[PDB]
This record gives structure tokens, C-alpha cells and sequence, in this order.
């Protein structure tokens, strides 16, 4: 009604929030008995070396 | 692993919507009074179970009932938002507390006596004695989700 | 019109905006008013229909 | 009025003083178990109990005696300066913890059983059968007030 009271407003929300990470780990190793007297299997003669197996 | 999550909602000018701001003087509306803030028999670390709006008397005991009503509780510390005060005052302690009395303006909405019930007819007709406007009538908010 | 002095017999407006800001620099303050009426002239041209399914 | 203040000692070097690094595997001293982080009768997102250096069996369980301890808690969620893990785990719930049970050399002093009990000499030699050293020679610290 005109001349009477008036109206007010209203606010607004907020929020916060926190979070974790995980972890994820991967090895390996090297034994000389891996290469000692097997052939390099991808060829007729040669001789099984290292770098083939770390690559 | 549910987040650590916080959030607020209001604001201080919420149950203080207007005043009659007196050019003399700033302090017309207000009161200071000494209210007990720890329970005197609680521990320490207990958090104040006192929140803005709550009704008090002329002594510092918010009330519950409608003969005893007083003023409004609109004292700083107890804002949302404002809580480090855990443990800063011994069980028993007293604080100076403010209490809107006169030439305000007030939402029904967040009035409450001290057990959380809303403000009753005879309540609201105690506070308009003192020269106070309890409105109602506030638009309030949506938030998304709502269509309007 | 607005329901104010200033205008309170001129020409209406859509949308009427005060911002005051109190000079003693401890409150402030913002108030908004509008007014209007819509009017169907004509309602017998309008019909309803209830779908059934 | 109190104020607010908190304090900060110790680290995670000051309980696993020295540790045998095996060249072909870098976890070789640690084994992972499950551990209840909160207790089943903890208030709703309560405060852990659990801390560093607590002697724990294999299952898990915090240890009594000397026969139920098999290892020492040093998970990084228990460390003294690291607060996260407030209301993040429901009552009752476990979640993988690690534990160091070889080649350490192992602080004799931090060592606490289940109600905070010191570490009796039994337990000690039950830690130590597993290939772990005990020992108390700890210079310690003075701060300020003696005269060194």
C-alpha cells in the first residue's frame, strides 16, 4: 500500500572446501642372470646384451 | 575421503535493517549490558551457545518468555563468521554485550528466545513498546536450481 | 508515478533507483520503486485447453 | 581474556633417526597395514587419537604388551605439525597406514604403547629381534633460562 512500510532484500551463499592427491609409484630392476647366455632373441647369433632389456 | 568443507550465510544487516540515526548522538539506539558468555558450568573450550537475535532482558539472561523481553542481542562478536573465541573466556566470565533497545527496525524472521522457538504475538507486542519496527514482509532469495 | 514529492504528479517512469548515502559515514543505503498494472482487455479470445494423455 | 597460541616441536627425523637404504629397492624397511583411524565410539567427526611412534601388531591393532608389538606407526598423517584429517574419516572406518619394522635406527624414547605407557623392556627386545636398533643416546636441547 502506497505510504506504508517498505520491503527489504535478502544475501547471498558461499563455501569453501579442501582435497587430497594420491601417489603412484613403478620399478623395476636388472640381474645379470638375465643376460648371461641367452641369445638376442630377435637374431640368429648375437649375443643378449643390456641395453636391449632396458629399453 | 568427504571434503573438510565451510560455508556462511547472512550477514549483520539482516536483523538491523534501519535506524533513526540521531544527529547529536550515534549511541541513542543501543545498550550495553554484561551477560554471562561460557555457561557457568560448562568447560572451557564449549562454544557460546548465544546468536545474534536472541531476545534479552534488561539484566544480561537472554529470556524465554514474553514477560521478559528486553532488547535484541547485535553484539560484534558473535557474527557469522566471527568464532575464534573458543576457550578465550574461563566458564562463569562475563562480557560487556550490546543490545539494540529503541529507533530500530527489525526482521521477525531471526528473532528467536533463547531456545530457539520464533517470536510469539506477545513477544513482538513487548518489543514495539520500546519504539521498534518488527517488518516481516522481506523478499528472501532463491539460488540456482529455481526456474523463477 | 513514484510516490515522492519530487515527482509525485508528473509523468509515471518504468523504474525509479535512490542511492543515499548517509553523511555522517556510518550507514548506507539503497531503495527502488515501481508501479504498474497490466490489463487483458479482451478475454474472451483466450482459451484454454486441458491435454489428456 | 586468554589468547590464542600454539606450538609446534619435534619432527619426523627426531623418531627414525637412521635408516639402512637398500641400493635394488627403496621400501624395503616399510609395510603398509590398516588402522582404525577414528574411533567406532568418537563423536561425529571427532579428533584422532592416534599418534607417531605407537607400537602396532601386525594386524594392526595398537599393541599392549610386548607380544602384540611388531612395529612403530610413522605414517605422515600423524606427524606432529600436520593437521588435515578432522572429520575426513567416519567413525569406525580404516585406512592403510605404513609402518617401519626394518633396518631403522629407531629413537627409544618416543616409542609409546597403546595408553602412553613408555616402552617396557620386553617390547624392546621384541623390536629389536626384528633387525632393529634401540637407542636412547640423545644429546638432547636447552633453550633459554641455563646456563649451558
Amino acid at each position: 500500500q502506497r505510504g506504508g512500510v517498505r520491503q527489504h532484500l535478502a544475501n547471498d551463499r558461499k563455501k569453501i572446501v579442501n582435497l587430497n592427491i594420491p601417489f603412484f609409484p613403478l620399478d623395476r630392476s636388472i640381474d645379470r642372470a638375465d643376460i648371461q647366455n641367452f641369445r638376442e632373441f630377435g637374431t640368429e647369433n648375437a649375443p643378449a646384451t643390456v641395453d636391449a632389456e632396458v629399453q | 575421503a568427504k571434503a573438510h568443507v565451510a560455508t556462511l550465510e547472512g550477514n549483520y544487516s539482516d536483523i538491523v535493517l534501519g535506524r533513526v540515526v540521531a544527529f547529536g548522538d550515534t549511541g541513542w539506539n543501543f545498550k550495553e549490558v554484561d551477560m554471562t558468555f561460557i555457561a557457568d558450568d560448562a568447560d572451557a573450550d564449549s562454544k557460546t551457545t548465544l546468536f545474534a537475535g536472541v531476545l534479552v532482558g534488561e539484566d544480561g539472561t537472554p529470556a524465554t518468555a514474553a514477560a521478559g523481553v528486553f532488547g535484541v542481542l547485535v553484539d560484534r562478536k558473535v557474527l557469522p563468521g566471527v568464532d575464534h573465541y573458543i576457550g578465550v573466556f574461563e566458564p562463569g566470565e562475563k562480557v560487556p554485550m550490546v543490545l539494540a533497545v529503541r529507533g530500530l527496525t527489525l526482521n521477525q524472521l531471526k528473532l528467536k528466545y533463547a531456545d530457539g522457538t520464533a517470536i510469539d504475538a506477545a513477544g513482538i507486542q513487548a518489543l514495539e513498546a520500546q519504539g521498534n519496527q518488527v517488518t516481516d514482509k522481506i523478499v528472501g532469495t532463491q539460488f540456482i536450481g529455481s526456474v523463477l | 508515478p513514484s510516490d515522492t514529492l519530487r515527482d509525485a504528479n508528473q509523468a509515471a517512469q518504468e523504474l525509479y533507483v535512490f542511492f543515499k548515502e548517509s553523511n555522517y559515514l556510518r550507514e548506507a543505503k539503497i531503495e527502488s520503486e515501481t508501479s504498474f498494472l497490466t490489463v487483458n482487455n479482451r478475454p474472451e479470445l483466450v482459451v484454454k485447453s486441458t491435454g489428456k494423455f
